[PDB]
Formats: C-alpha cells, sequence, structure tokens
C-alpha cells in the first residue's frame, strides 16, 4: 500500500 | 509518427520482438532486459514504451505509474458477437495441480511438499497460493512453507529456488525469463509433469494446452488430463475439467502497459500491428504471428485471440480489481 519498488 | 519500443524478457522474447520489428519494418523496435522488472525500469526510464504483463506486474508497474493500454482476451467460453477487440476480458482461473498418483495431497497437507510456481510476484504462480497460505498459516514466513521449490527470482540459494534447474547449461538457475527451465506457466507446469515437484500453481489453460495431445513438445506429448488432479480450497481433489468449481481465484487478463504519455501510440500501433500479425491477420501464418511462439507463450500467451480495449479507461487498480490489490498489498507486507 505504498510508493513505487523503484 | 514513432515507433512503439517493446521490451522482451530474456533473450527467447528478444528472438521473437527481433522477428516482428523486422516484419513491421520498424513500426516496432526492441530493448530487451533480463527480468520484467528490469524491462518496467526501461518503461519508467523512457528506454522503452511498453510490454505486456502478468496482473501481479501491473501492480507494481502501476504503483511505478505505468497504466493498462490493451488486454489479452483469449476466446470466450460462450458464444459473442462482438469483434474480439470489443470483447469483454473473463479472467482465467488461478488452480493448484497435483498428479492423481499424488493420492494424499490435498490442499491442507501441501506444507513441507515440493512447490512449482510461474515466478515471485505472478498472479497465478505467487500472489495468490502464497496470499492464500499466509493468511491460512498467519505467518509471513512462506519462505519456509513449502520444504523446495521453484519460484523464479527468488535468492537461488534459497530453497525456494532449490528445484529451479536453468538453461541447457544450467546457468540461469531461477532467473524469472524463458532461460529458466521451470519458468512460467508452462515451466511450472513441466516442474510438476516431471515430478520434481508435488504441486504446481498455473491457470487452467495450462494444464489444458499441455496435454491429450496439445502440446507435442517432448515432455508434454505424452502427458494424459486425467493423470492431474486440482486442489480445491474446501480440501476436496477434482479432475481438471471442474475448473469453475476448484480454483484459488480469478485472475486479471495479461496486459500491455505503458507510460501514460505514450499510451495512446502504443495502443493505435498494437491494433494495426494485430490486424497484420495476430490471430487471422493479413500476414499471419505466411510472414508472422505475434500470438504464436518457437517456444512458449513469448510477448503474449500463445492461447491470446487479440488485444482488446479496455472499458472506462481503467486505472490499474481498476483494471486489477480493489481485492486483487487488496491480497497483493497484503501478502507484500511480508517483505
Ligand atoms: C480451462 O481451459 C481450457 C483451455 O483453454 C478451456 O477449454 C477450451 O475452451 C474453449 C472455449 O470453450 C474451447 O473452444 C477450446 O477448445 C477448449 N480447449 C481445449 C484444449 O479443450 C476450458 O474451457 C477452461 N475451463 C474453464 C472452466 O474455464
Ligand atoms: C488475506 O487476508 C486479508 C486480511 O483479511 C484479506 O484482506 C481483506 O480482503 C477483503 C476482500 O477484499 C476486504 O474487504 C478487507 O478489507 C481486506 N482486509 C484487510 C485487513 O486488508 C485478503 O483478501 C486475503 N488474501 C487473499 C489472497 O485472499
Ligand atoms: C508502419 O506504420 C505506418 C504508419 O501507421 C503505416 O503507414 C505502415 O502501414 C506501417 N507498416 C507496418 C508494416 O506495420
Ligand atoms: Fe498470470
Ligand atoms: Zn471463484
Ligand atoms: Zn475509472
Amino acid at each position: 500500500l505504498e510508493a513505487c519498488a523503484f | 509518427y514513432t515507433r512503439v519500443v517493446w521490451c522482451a524478457v530474456g533473450p527467447e522474447e528478444q528472438k521473437k520482438c527481433q522477428q516482428w520489428s523486422q516484419q513491421s519494418g520498424q513500426n516496432v523496435t526492441c530493448a530487451t532486459a533480463s527480468t520484467t522488472d528490469d524491462c518496467i525500469v526501461l518503461v519508467l526510464k523512457g528506454e522503452a514504451d511498453a510490454l505486456n504483463l502478468d496482473g501481479g506486474y501491473i501492480y507494481t508497474a502501476g504503483k511505478c505509474g505505468l497504466v493498462p493500454v490493451l488486454a489479452e482476451n483469449r476466446k470466450s467460453s460462450k458464444h459473442s458477437s462482438l469483434d474480439c477487440v470489443l470483447r469483454p476480458t473473463e479472467g482465467y482461473l488461478a488452480v493448484a495441480v497435483v498428479k492423481k498418483a499424488n493420492e494424499g495431497l490435498t490442499w491442507n497437507s501441501l506444507k513441507d511438499k515440493k512447490s512449482c510456481h510461474t515466478a515471485v510476484d505472478r498472479t497465478a504462480g505467487w500472489n495468490i497460493p502464497m496470499g492464500l497460505i499466509v493468511n491460512q498459516t498467519g505467518s509471513c514466513a512462506f519462505d519456509e512453507f513449502f520444504s523446495q521449490s521453484c519460484a523464479p527470482g527468488a535468492d537461488p540459494k534459497s530453497r525456494l529456488c532449490a528445484l529451479c534447474a536453468g538453461d541447457d547449461q544450467g546457468l540461469d538457475k531461477c532467473v524469472p525469463n524463458s532461460k529458466e527451465k521451470y519458468y512460467g506457466y508452462t515451466g511450472a507446469f513441466r516442474c510438476l509433469a516431471e515430478d520434481v515437484g508435488d504441486v504446481a500453481f498455473v491457470k487452467n489453460d495450462t494444464v489444458w494446452e499441455n496435454t491429450n495431445g496439445e502440446s507435442t513438445a517432448d515432455w508434454a506429448k505424452n502427458l494424459k488430463r486425467e493423470d492431474f488432479r486440482l486442489l480445491c480450497l474446501d480440501g476436496t481433489r477434482k479432475p481438471v475439467t471442474e475448473a469453475q468449481s476448484c480454483h484459488l481465484a480469478v485472475a486479471p487478463n495479461h496486459a500491455v502497459v505503458s507510460r501514460s504519455d505514450r499510451a495512446a501510440h502504443v495502443e493505435q500501433v498494437l491494433l494495426h500491428q494485430q490486424a497484420l500479425f495476430g490471430k487471422n491477420g493479413k500476414n499471419c501464418p505466411d510472414k508472422f504471428c505475434l500470438f504464436k511462439s518457437e517456444t512458449k507463450n513469448l510477448l503474449f500467451n500463445d492461447n491470446t485471440e487479440c488485444l482488446a480495449k479496455l472499458g472506462g479507461r481503467p486505472t490499474y487498480e481498476e483494471y486489477l480489481g480493489t481485492e486483487y490489490v487488496t491480497a497483493i498489498a497484503n501478502l507484500k507486507k511480508c517483505s
């Protein structure tokens, strides 16, 4: 439930 | 107009993409990366335009800003008068498949068995079965649930990669691309067919398309459906004819993603390219078929009848569906 993984 | 730069995952997809590029008169051209996450990073950098993705990968891409453009549509189970491009997609069935001869095995006795997965982070191979297992065990320790696995993309020295076999030389063990013998739908079903694993997490279509002469490949050519069973969540085992009542979930179809600013152009080019190379395309089979592979399911699944328009210009969360998104997000809390 957060940001881009890169 | 501009060229569309596709991103191929591994060298077998790159070969296919280079054939498409030649046949397309360079309307499509190719970039290639070793993994699907690396292709998503080329697209986020603007060094590729698009690729077609399993829904679990659509979630990674979507979190990074990429949008769904067109979805795979396979032959419909019901009659429809709509053209393929305008027919609503139906979602595929994620299933757990075992051998009938392995008589003791049910969903409730999976602990400490040997498993075959398409790849980490994919829908039927990983997010659906591991999400159900973490939930039913109440534990994030899913990397210790099966005794050994082939789960391409995991740590190659770990038990999640112990069953993976790499390429003809045994290099690239556990890489999440088609060089790994047990990658993907067909590789994970081969892991089960060869009794490397006890269970394969694939989709319904994979068991049908690799049995009873539907595949002429050596390891498949002699497989019979009746030698496999599906594991139902209520602990029963059924024949593989019963997938509509013995699946783990319904998955959103693989789909093409791009940056938002390139979506429209990628869409227009793809609609044209499948008119030339798609099923019943003008130049398929004479010259090139976009939805067939030298090996298996390269760029697109070989059971794709067309890429279809999406309804409602959907965000990635609308395309995947709220329930699937929430399941992925719950599982990713373990990592
Ligand atoms: C499980 O998958 C198989 C393979 O895609 C489906 O069987 C195909 O169904 C189509 C559309 O009905 C038929 O016209 C094809 O000939 C079938 N293929 C084969 C190889 O038999 C099957 O319908 C799917 N089961 C469920 C419940 O969705
Ligand atoms: C694993 O369990 C979690 C926790 O219950 C599930 O998350 C819920 O899913 C339902 C249906 O989408 C929602 O109404 C709830 O809001 C979700 N709860 C929470 C706390 O996030 C999740 O669906 C389960 N995973 C799988 C694969 O079934
Ligand atoms: C290349 O794209 C241009 C512009 O759409 C079009 O005129 C031409 O037909 C395309 N050719 C092929 C082979 O895809
Ligand atoms: Fe998938
Ligand atoms: Zn269901
Ligand atoms: Zn919307």
